[PDB]
């Protein structure tokens, strides 16, 4: 309900690197005072959360246009089992930056060869039990 | 990228050689033109002397 996100995806086989472009976003819900939020998008490889990339902060727009580009130096063999995460955050100067949305893209569903660029609907990020342990015994 | 660069070097060399080929083609064509003009001159003179020698031969055999 927050809005949609237009992004670009393609792989450069000449340098063996992933080219992820953040085009823009639309119809984002407002969380700030003026009637518009201050959005910025954090993008990182889904498999390992290392070297996350963040875009510049846009002031008071529910339709931010970033038109930015990020490069993930990852071989083509490892790429297949690697996912992409694009999460939209709301900037706040005096508090925690609340997450507006998130989107995950499996690299086995992605087809490289033609330059991909699409709009995808944003969804609410996941917050389960912490322990995840089990004990087995018998009663008689 | 080594594959790509190697190829890049190749294309650069091909570029240079192509430029030299251009220069050579220009010199070639120009000299061909000038030589064609010279050949025209040669045929003019040769026809002139052909007429000269035909008339002269006729006049020479006339007094025989
Ligand atoms: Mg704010």
């Amino acid at each position: 309900k927050l809005g949609k996100l237009q992004y670009s995806l393609d792989y450069d086989f000449q340098n063996n690197q992933l080219l992820v472009g953040i085009i823009q976003a639309a119809e984002l819900p407002a969380l700030d005072m003026g009637g518009t939020s201050d959005p910025y998008v954090k993008v990182f490889l889904l498999p390992d959360k290392k070297k996350k990339f963040e875009t510049k902060v846009h002031r008071k727009t529910l339709n931010p246009v970033f038109n930015e580009q990020f490069t993930f130096k990852v071989p083509y063999s490892e790429l297949g089992g690697k996912t992409l995460v694009m999460a939209v955050y709301d900037f706040d100067r005096f508090s925690k930056h609340d997450i507006i949305g998130e989107f995950k893209v499996p690299m086995n569903t992605v087809d490289f060869g033609h330059v991909t660029e699409e709009w995808r609907d944003l969804q609410s990020a996941e917050k389960e039990q912490e322990k995840l342990g089990d004990i087995c015994f018998s009663l008689r | 990228m080594a594959r790509e660069n190697e190829m890049d070097e190749n294309l650069e060399q091909v570029s240079g050689i192509i430029g030299n080929l251009r220069h050579m083609a220009l010199d070639m064509g120009n000299e061909i033109d000038t030589q064609n003009r010279q050949i025209d001159r040669i045929m003019e003179k040769a026809d002139s002397n052909k007429t000269r020698i035909d008339e002269a031969n006729q006049r020479a055999t006339k007094m025989l």
